RNA sequence: UCGCUACUACCGAUUGGAUGGUUUAGUGAGGCCCUCGGAUCGGCCCGCCGGGGUCCCUGGCGGAGCGCUGA
RNA sequence: GCUGCAGUUAAAAAGCUCGUAGUUGGAUCUUGUGGAGGGUUCCCCGCCCCUUGCCUCUCGGCGCCGGCCCGAAGCGUUUACUUUGAAAAAAUUAGAGUGUUCAAAGCAGGCCCGAGCCGCCUGGAUACCGCAGCUAGGAAUAAUGGAAUAGGACCGCGGUUCUAUUUUGUUGG
RNA sequence: UACCUGGUUGAUCCUGCCAGUAGCAUAUGCUUGUCUCAAAGAUUAAGCCAUGCAUGUCUAAGUACGCACGGCCGGUACAGUGAAACUGCGAAUGGCUCAUUAAAUCAGUUAUGGUUCCUUUGGUCGCUACUUGGAUAACUGUGGUAAUUCUAGAGCUAAUACAUGCCGACGGCGCUGACUCCCUUUGUGUGGGAUGCGUGCAUUUAUCAGAUCAAAACCAACCCGGUCGCGGCUUUGGUGACUCUAGAUAACCUCGGGCCGAUCGCAGCCCUCCGUGGCGGCGACGACCCAUUCGAACGUCUGCCCUAUCAACUUUCGAUGGUAGUCGCCGUGCCUACCAUGGUGACCACGGGUGACGGGGAAUCAGGGUUCGAUUCCGGAGAGGGAGCCUGAGAAACGGCUACCACAUCCAAGGAAGGCAGCAGGCGCGCAAAUUACCCACUC
């Protein structure tokens, strides 16, 4: 049936390709220690806010001045 | 032309009469039928065999019933076993977009040939225009026939 | 299946311009039938309700028409979904008020008040010209009005101005180059220039070019000009921003420069 | 029940085809009306969208017009002579248009005869004299006989006409559909038609 | 190659079995169209009575022809 | 595997040659000085030889004391290509504004005395929308075309046949 | 974020595949505190369905003798609220599902100069009459059957239902032409003129006219400025294009079977005027014809998944085309008679398959791509399977009807009744999908 509701929603984060990467779990850790929050999808949250603004800029940048 | 009463019924133009008063003409005569002809519109010129001629057609653009008007295309004649109509072939390029190349297709149209134009061959570049349905498979009338950016019929003196 | 005429319309579907929300429902006001088409009018409810908000929903709108309040052209009408158009004039006497319905520069109608000396005529562009029987000759307009014995140097595309207690011609201004016009359709709608040349196709559509106040051109089909003043003159008042169109990079620059919207 | 679409018939490769739906009823179609000679019988049929259609199945009269002379009137059909189409529809009677059809002479005759004061389909003096000479001769005050030169230098018919008119009957053909107006309705034939349908109808049976 | 235990497919007697689409010859419900049919129901023409009037209107009872004419 | 794979020995070149459709196909036919924007010569005007390549009318405004000039039109051998106009539902996607308590969302919202303001300001942008059809500029590249059984052209002549039925004062001859 | 790692050997370098790694959407296991959103019997079976609901409707203004309720008393048509019944309008939209369907549906683009159109909006609405006819329902009264939204016989009465039909405003203008008057016995130029016939818009057929351009010279008779040979001219509208629109003539006409009002409600008026002749203010409802609006239908150009263990196909059993007609809202082999011998294909026809409804769109993605789209917006199709048809502006309708085929309910065995792929709910199926709740307050 129709009905007036809406279905507009999206993902705030992306999970890593690599699961165990020594270099990436207490570079993470480092960053969760330092500023007191509760799990890594809080950090992965703030990775992709600033890959979203990189990927407008990168685009912008191909235009002529 | 001497005679075109080969059907069982008899064939005239609408619109026209003949007076059966002050019938007289001595030792000689005159045409006992005046011809009724009209204007296409769109540039087209109307053909002097038209306007001289004898032949009864009521699908003839240019004296019989029929109305142009939307699209006017062209192609080349390829076939002419039917009579008062013909097959002309139109050739175009398809692209694929995947690839950056193109494909060769072809579609075939019948279209209605009057009287007027007699000298129509196999490979002829003609230009035609939509009317109402003529007939199951025909929806496109002959305005005009060209030989011109090809080679003679027969030698270069032509 | 399909056994018959529709009369629902979904509010998805609705005209863009008419600014519908997209939560409160399913369904839109289906324009009534008369002398507009539905994707060229404003319902009478969507004025009332939405635009001037002298009623919170649709019985505070049925409550207001049948104590007979509201005209149309000078013709009071009771029905909540009548397709008032452009160049239409709505009075309500008992707050006493005037309207003309006029686009905006970004192709919708404005709320634009008048005197009440400008309310007594309207502007109509002539669709027709035949003859009947004993030869008298017939006009007919864009908003269905028949007229007989018109001026015999009224021709097609020409606008004529009306007067509304007696419904019969009063003046007319000619289509010819460096007439005044606004543009009724496509994505120049709600603009305004001077005619500049016409070029014509001989079957399928001519082509009109047009020149801005400011110097800018832009060009339509024919059948999207509307003719409103013999040479650079309007014979109406016209809306804030007089048609001019000033690109986003303008619009940001005076919001900014100019403090309005409370700064 | 009846019906006239495309869809149940083959495209120009020769392929078949499927149906796409039902019959719908804008596709319909109704037996013919097979007019015949006889005292008037009409029927009447509503059409899509509330119309009426008159269907005639009998019909003893008509309108027709001799075009040579401008005249027109009410005449009885007599009988069918010739059609394009199809032989039975002469064996058995049938009224269609562009059939060829026999009718009464007498008021084209009565016309003519008061028109131009001449006789017109009489054979001898004892067809002429014993009554309506009264029709031809009266007192006519400087109007007597040279001012009717505007009708004598103009009244002479066609030898074909003259021929039918002293045998009571005219050809002539009909131009309305009687299946359709209820009317049967046409006009005279003259010069080279009249030639075409004589040598035509010659040529069958005679 | 021969032999033991699992598992998948082939050939085939059996005039095998179930379901579905084409199609020859014969039959054919029900609607619509046409040519007929005519149960039954009215009016207009001939008495007497009554209301109005210079024997007719017109209500009612009633019988012969049930004419003529409509559904 | 178009961008973008492989076939001596790992899987894989028909035993060999001809040949119609399909795909692909060699070279060639008009340039440098002067001025503007910009440089220290090349992109827009006008020129060695042609610059819209021609042309001369007529219904129709301009410039001036009738005649001669300058904007339409016949149109530039025909197309692909490229650049520009027009015309194509909304929602979705991209994107601008806006402290839903933040966010996903939504289309709102913001000023001021107290209530005597009988209120005021402001939004609901914009882009994209293959192919096919329509439209106005460019002319490299790739198709396509003209006189060899000579025809283009001159305010050039001539025989003969058809013929509109204008200009004459009209209806008829 | 434009990426790789384990596994053939005693060890090495390759080919190559298996296994790992991340997302997405169906089922399933273990586990669970707060708060804002919100998909949900598509996959198998378009399989079968107990019970309840899902479409009705009245204003000042079509018909009020219901004692049904009621007033200060009375019908001056007749008060006032008003059940029932007759009449009008709607029920062809909305909602549900995805079986069929490969140039079909559908999308972009164009066309009716080849058609129809309830309603809205604007034109148009003057070739017994101070008001006609009979007959039914509600109601009253008497019944039949095991049984249904079954109906029969008898007694009453209405109209905006059904059927008739004037008055007013004929005074049209063309054609006939007894007679009569004047220049010239006729002819030929005149002006009168007794008397007949037809004379609004629609309908069927036939005929007529539609004006414009270049240059002179003779002749009959004259417009006219003038008199017994020269100057000067005139007449619906429109398209790229009509056998268009408007006009003139001769007839037709539908009748029982085209229009031109025998209708209803508020306030009262002005007078050779005392309640009369009318003229008139506001409407309501209705109907023939144009133009609108909402559409519908038919046609143009270009665009499609797999298959040759499908290479030739169609063709009076209409296949392609011509001439005349029938039928239809209209163009057309749509169908019939006669005639011709055509039409499509390696640039893939014709045939077969599809766990195939098409599109806007969705998941994944360096650049290029691969896969999906039963599903809230738009278009199509269908109500167990096939077929036929009534009513209406619109249906080949299924919350309409008739029959066959498959299921199946009640019975007094004579008969009668039926269609959840609407909302809840049930059975069957299967790995697989919610309550027989409340309300018209919001949107329409």
């Amino acid at each position: 049936m129709p009905v007036a509701r809406s279905w507009v929603c999206r993902k705030t984060y992306v999970t890593p390709r690599r699961p165990f990467e020594k270099s990436r779990l207490d570079q993470e850790l480092k960053l969760i220690g330092e500023y007191g929050l509760r799990n890594k999808r809080e950090v992965w949250r703030v990775k992709f806010t600033l890959a979203k603004i990189r990927k407008a800029a990168r685009e912008l940048l191909t235009l002529d001045e | 032309m001497a005679d075109i009463q080969t059907e069982r019924a008899y064939q005239k133009q609408p619109t026209i009469f003949q007076n059966k008063k002050r019938v007289l003409l001595g030792e000689t005569g005159k045409e006992k039928l005046p011809r009724y002809y009209k204007n296409i519109g769109l540039g087209f010129k109307t053909p002097k065999e038209a306007i001289e001629g004898t032949y009864i057609d009521k699908k003839c653009p240019f004296t019989g019933n029929v109305s142009i008007r939307g699209r006017i295309l062209s192609g080349v004649v390829t076939k002419m076993k039917m009579q008062r109509t013909i097959v002309i072939r139109r050739d175009y390029l398809h692209y694929i977009r995947k690839y950056n190349r193109f494909e060769k297709r072809h579609k075939n149209m019948s279209v209605h040939l009057s009287p007027c134009f007699r000298d129509v061959q196999i490979g002829d570049i003609v230009t035609v225009g939509e009317c109402r349905p003529l007939s199951k498979t025909v929806r496109f009338n002959v305005l005009k026939v060209t030989k011109a950016a090809g080679t003679k019929k027969q030698f270069q003196k032509f | 299946m399909a056994r018959g005429p529709k009369k629902h319309l979904k509010r998805v579907a609705a005209p863009k311009h008419w600014m519908l929300d997209k939560l409160t429902s399913v369904f839109a006001p289906r324009p009534s039938t008369g002398p507009h088409k539905l994707r060229e009018c404003l319902p009478l409810i969507i004025f009332l309700r939405n635009k001037l908000k002298y009623a919170l929903t649709g019985d505070e709108v049925k409550k207001i028409c049948m104590q007979r309040f509201i005209k149309i052209d000078g013709k009071v009408r009771a029905d909540i979904t009548y397709p008032a158009g452009f160049m239409d004039v709505i009075s309500i006497d008992k707050t006493g008020e005037n309207f003309r319905l006029i686009y905006d520069t970004k192709g919708r109608f404005a709320v634009h008040r008048i005197t009440p000396e400008e309310a007594k005529y309207k502007l109509c562009k002539v669709r027709k010209i035949f003859v009947g029987t004993k030869g008298i000759p017939h006009l007919v307009t864009h908003d269905a009005r028949t007229i007989r014995y018109p001026d015999p140097l009224i021709k097609m595309n020409d606008t004529i101005q009306i007067d509304l207690e007696t419904g019969k011609i009063t003046d007319f201004i000619k289509f010819d180059t460096g007439n005044l016009c606004m543009v009724t359709g496509g994505a120049n709608l709600g603009r305004i220039g001077v005619i500049t040349n016409r070029e014509r196709h001989p079957g399928s559509f001519d082509v009109v070019h047009v020149k801005d106040a400011n110097g800018n051109s832009f060009a339509t089909r024919l059948s999207n000009i509307f003719v409103i003043g013999k040479g650079n003159k309007p014979w109406i008042s016209l809306p804030r921003g007089k048609g001019i169109r000033l690109t986003i990079a303008e619009e940001r620059d005076k919001r900014l420069a100019a403090k309005q919207s409370s700064g | 029940g009846i019906s006239r679409d495309n869809w149940h018939k083959r495209r120009k490769t020769g392929g078949k085809r499927k149906p796409y739906h039902k019959k719908r009823k804008y596709e319909l179609g109704r037996p013919a009306a097979n007019t015949k000679i006889g005292p008037r019988r009409i029927h009447t049929v509503g059409v899509r969208g509330g119309n009426k259609k008159y269907r005639a199945l009998r019909l003893d009269v008509g309108n027709f017009s001799w075009g040579s002379e401008c005249c027109t009137r009410k005449t009885r059909i007599i009988d069918v002579v010739y059609n394009a189409s199809n032989n039975e529809l002469v064996r058995t009677k049938t009224l269609v248009k562009n059939c060829i059809v026999l009718i009464d002479s007498t008021p084209y005759r009565q016309w003519y005869e008061s028109h131009y004061a001449l006789p017109l389909g009489r054979k001898k003096g004892a067809k002429l004299t014993p009554e309506e000479e009264e029709i031809l001769n009266k007192k006519r005050s400087k109007k007597i006989q040279k001012k009717y030169d505007e009708r004598k230098k103009n009244a002479k018919i066609s030898s074909l006409l003259e021929e039918q008119f002293q045998q009571g009957k005219l050809l002539a053909c009909i131009a309305s559909r009687p299946g359709q107006c209820g009317r049967a309705d046409g006009y005279v034939l003259e010069g080279k038609e009249l030639e075409f349908y004589l040598r035509k109808i010659k040529a069958r049976k005679g």
